[PDB]
């Protein structure tokens, strides 16, 4: 179990910068996997989701239709699209895959973390 | 199987009406010649029952339900009317209750049968020496997970198609108390020609199996007899009721047989006989209910003078 | 969404008495919450699922409770090793949010 | 069987030595309502129904009438007046290995609260009030089937208490269940045998005080008139 | 209320609504309530039955029940 984060850099508010969690030590399952993101200097702040049989996508409150998704179960990778940056998103990104693939109480994830990418959205 | 039958005439909705019948005895208790009054689900007075025909110009089956109560009573001459169906969804997704005479016994099994849109049985081979023989069975499709099963005395039936005048009655109150069904039945000879008699006859429970289903819709079963889709039935007719939870008064003599019972809440004669718990009233006044009111809008009571927005000097104002 | 409030926002204690964490939330809440310790600079660990069953790997010291709204969250005795920020976090419903932390120092 | 579906046993026609089962091996309670433990060995039954169910130590108290929860209101209601007797035992070593052997499916959420002795079986998804699920499971759409996930090093409030829920009806019906002691019907009185009309179906009989006058004999078919013992002032 | 004329005279039934008017229910309005099922009869009778307010019901022939 192992996830290595990339895609990360400096960005002006405005543009895209595509960024990828790589899944590695994790065998192909039903797993729903999230994103992370954390301010340096306070808690937490949960992202994205994607669950099972594809669909079922969701955002966090003020973020609605600025992130796109996509999974590819084949390669083993995890992609997200950058549209509409600002400058409050400056954060490390973190990848978490919730490791409870049971069809019964799929939700209550262990949130694994990996390294995590930082993206650094400077004006 | 798919056999399904093209011999039914359009006839109109008609009622019939109930003068003192469908009062059967509520409990296993003895009771002589005392006047009691009980609470349970008898079917109401001066009630209409539903139209429906077993015969070869109407043959109907629609789906009728349960749990509002039902009073079958049916008048036989050749016993065309052998079983009925009790069930949830009458389908195989939940159990069912299943009567069937075969013209040997009263079969009872409680499984999870299957259904087509229009049960019935087949009594065939009417051309020469017929000896009227059993053919045919079209009742369910399938069976299994069965979980109780009941077999009755053996006997036989006259399956001879007799036309002419009803000679008898055949009348039946079914309901599921904490899975208990208990069957009532009656058998009393008359004369008449479509409708039912004016009088009484007191119903007695026969048999009591345990169940323990739920019974949301109900159907029956009828036979056919002619001297697959055109064939006709013989010459019957049955009637459903609807039972309410009502009060009654009952009297008893020296054998507690019932000669004679009365709705409460049907006439307030009626509730002057309820009240006074005797059969008999003389001439006076007598106290029987209460009157009340019922309303009919519920406001919560209430209006307001509120304070408006200074929307005005936003909107009207005279310089944005 | 959720407002999620802790209480206190700040504690100082020693090593071996007794602390109580407690987070309330807005709205019945069953028991669908975890307990979250992040060390500066280091990455989370889940501690209590559902706010009463143990995590493998963490020894039975940690022990929180409560149903409906009002939670809490008893500590046994302490350690050098826990000196740290707590928040709260629930799992019911459209999107979920943290606790405002709460620290423990050395007094 | 499972808490969402639970075993619902008829038993009749047979005398039931409820002694052994009031001393044995340690069951973890014994909480009958409106029947007495003591003396029921000289009592005669007219049916008795089991509910087999798993459940853990902590919401054992919850199997009783007159309060809520989380298993009592969604899973399995008793009636307010009920006459029956609550068992329960520890089922550390007949169940619960070690890996989840959790097939002790129990409902979490239901649309309104539970009218009492009613199964569901149905596994339909939960409310969803905003958003209808229209049969996904993604977010906001819970499947309300739980597994309860039994470990056998858990504590002693999460260990599977297999609960039998007997159900008895007292002196209303001819009697199929009786004790051990050798129609049911108890009473005292002087018995003047006579010729009351026994309808086939009839078992006992009544007066205006609603107390009992007649009795059939549980041999044959005939009628003991019961009259009471001969008093009056001195 | 309701006047019954013994169940070994007659059937008919003389309903009083008592403390009412003949609105919220052969219609009579009594100071004891609303009456139904008579006909006010002005010649007077010997009194039967009594209701109250000074009115009585007998049986006068074709048979129905007077106020
Ligand atoms: C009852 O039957 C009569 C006669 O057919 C009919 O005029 C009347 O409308 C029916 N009333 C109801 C409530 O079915
Ligand atoms: C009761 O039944 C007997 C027959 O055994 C009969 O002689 C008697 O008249 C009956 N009494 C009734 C019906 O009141
Ligand atoms: C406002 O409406 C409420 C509604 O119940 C009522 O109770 C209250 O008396 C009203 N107050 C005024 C000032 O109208
Ligand atoms: C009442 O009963 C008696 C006795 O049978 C009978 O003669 C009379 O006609 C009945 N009716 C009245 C109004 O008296
Ligand atoms: C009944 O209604 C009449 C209609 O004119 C009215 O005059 C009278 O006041 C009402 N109340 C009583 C007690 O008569
Ligand atoms: C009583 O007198 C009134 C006076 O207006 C008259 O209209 C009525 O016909 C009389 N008879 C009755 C009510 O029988």
């Amino acid at each position: 179990v192992q996830l290595v984060e990339s895609g990360g850099g400096l960005v002006q508010p405005g543009r895209s910068l595509r960024l990828s969690c790589a899944a590695s030590g994790f065998n192909f399952d039903d797993y729903a996997m999230h994103w992370a993101r954390q301010v340096p200097g306070k808690g937490l702040e949960w992202v994205s989701g994607i669950s099972g049989n594809s669909g079922s996508v969701e955002y966090a409150d003020s973020v609605k239709g600025r992130f796109a998704m996509s999974r590819d179960n084949a390669k083993n990778s995890l992609y997200l699209e950058m549209n509409s940056l600002r400058t409050e998103d400056t954060a490390l990104y973190y990848c978490a895959k919730e490791t409870t693939p049971w069809g019964i109480y799929r939700s209550g994830g262990l949130d694994v973390w990996g390294q995590g990418t930082t993206v650094t959205v400077s004006s | 199987q798919c056999v399904n039958l093209t011999t039914r005439t359009q006839l109109p909705p008609a009622y019939t009406n109930s003068f003192t019948r469908g009062v059967y005895y509520p409990d296993k208790v003895f009771r002589s010649s005392v006047l009691h009054s009980t609470q349970d689900l008898f079917l109401p007075f001066f009630s209409n029952v539903t139209w429906f025909h077993a015969i070869h110009k109407r043959f109907d089956n629609p789906v009728l339900p349960f749990n509002d109560g039902v009073y079958f009573a049916s008048t036989e001459k050749s016993n065309i009317i052998r079983g009925w169906i009790f069930g949830t969804t009458l389908d195989s997704k939940t159990q069912s209750l299943l009567i069937v005479n075969n013209a040997t016994n009263v079969v009872i099994k409680v499984c999870e049968f299957q259904f087509c849109n229009d049960p019935f049985l087949g009594v065939y081979y009417h051309k020469n020496n017929k000896s009227w023989m059993e053919s045919e069975f079209r009742v369910y499709s399938s069976a299994n997970n069965c979980t109780f099963e009941y077999v009755s005395q053996p006997f036989l039936m006259d399956l001879e198609g007799k036309q002419g005048n009803f000679k008898n009655l055949r009348e039946f109150v079914f309901k599921n108390i904490d899975g208990y069904f208990k069957i009532y039945s009656k058998h009393t000879p008359i004369n008449l020609v479509r409708d039912l008699p004016q009088g009484f006859s007191a119903l007695e429970p026969l048999v009591d199996l345990p169940i323990g289903i739920n019974i949301t819709r109900f159907q029956t079963l009828l036979a056919l007899h002619r001297s697959s889709s055109g064939w006709t039935a013989g010459a019957a007719a049955y009637y459903v009721g609807y039972l309410q939870p009502r009060t009654f008064l009952l009297k008893y003599n020296e054998n507690g047989t019932i000669t004679d019972a009365v709705d409460c809440a049907l006439d307030p004669l009626s509730e002057t006989k309820c009240t006074l718990k005797s059969f008999t009233v003389e001439k006076g006044i007598y106290q029987t209910s209460n009157f009340r009111v019922q309303p009919t809008e519920s406001i919560v009571r209430f209006p307001n003078i509120t304070n408006l927005c200074p929307f005005g000097e936003v909107f009207n104002a005279t310089r944005f | 969404d959720i407002q999620m409030t802790q209480s206190p926002s700040s504690l100082s204690a020693s090593v071996g008495d007794r602390v109580t964490i407690t987070c309330r939330a807005s709205q019945s809440i069953h028991s669908f919450l975890s307990w979250y310790q992040q060390k500066p600079g280091k990455a989370p660990k889940l501690l209590i699922n559902s706010a009463s069953t143990l995590q493998s790997g963490v020894p039975p010291w940690f022990s929180g409770s409560g149903s409906g709204t009002d939670f809490t969250l008893t500590i046994s005795s302490l350690q050098p090793e826990d000196f740290a920020t707590y928040y709260c976090q629930q799992s019911y419903i459209a999107p979920w949010t943290f606790g405002q932390g709460t620290k423990v120092e050395i007094k | 069987a499972s808490v969402y579906a639970w075993n619902r046993k008829r038993i009749s026609n047979c005398v039931a030595d409820y002694s052994v089962l009031y001393n044995s091996a340690s069951f973890s309670t014994f909480k009958c309502y409106g029947v007495s433990p003591t003396k029921l060995n000289d009592l005669c039954f007219t049916n008795v129904y089991a509910d087999s169910f798993v459940i853990r130590g902590d919401e054992v108290r919850q199997i009783a009438p007159g309060q809520t929860g989380k298993i009592a209101d969604y899973n399995y209601k008793l009636p307010d007046d009920f006459t029956g007797c609550v068992i329960a035992w520890n089922s550390n070593n007949l169940d619960s290995k070690v890996g989840g052997n959790y097939n002790y499916l129990y409902r979490l959420f239901r649309k309104s609260n539970l009218k009492p002795f009613e199964r569901d079986i149905s596994t339909e998804i939960y409310q969803a009030g905003s958003t209808p699920c229209n049969g996904v499971e993604g977010f906001n759409c819970y499947f309300p089937l739980q597994s309860y996930g039994f470990q056998p090093t858990n504590g002693v409030g999460y260990q599977p208490y297999r609960v039998v829920v007997l159900s008895f009806e007292l002196l209303h019906a001819p009697a199929t269940v009786c004790g051990p002691k050798k129609n049911g019907l108890t009473g005292t009185g002087v018995l003047t045998e006579s010729n009351k009309k026994f309808l086939p179906f009839q078992q006992f009989g009544r007066d205006i005080a609603d107390t009992t006058d007649a009795v059939r004999d549980p041999q044959t078919l005939e009628i003991l008139d019961i009259t009471p013992c001969s008093f009056g002032g001195v | 209320s309701v006047i019954t004329p013994g169940t070994n005279t007659s059937n008919q039934v003389a309903v009083l609504y008592q403390d009412v008017n003949c609105t919220e229910v052969n219609v009579f309005q009594t100071r004891a309530g609303c009456l139904i099922g008579a006909e006010h009869v002005n010649n007077s009778y010997e009194c039967d039955i009594p209701i109250g307010a000074g009115i009585c019901a007998s049986y006068q022939t074709s048979q129905s029940i007077i106020a």
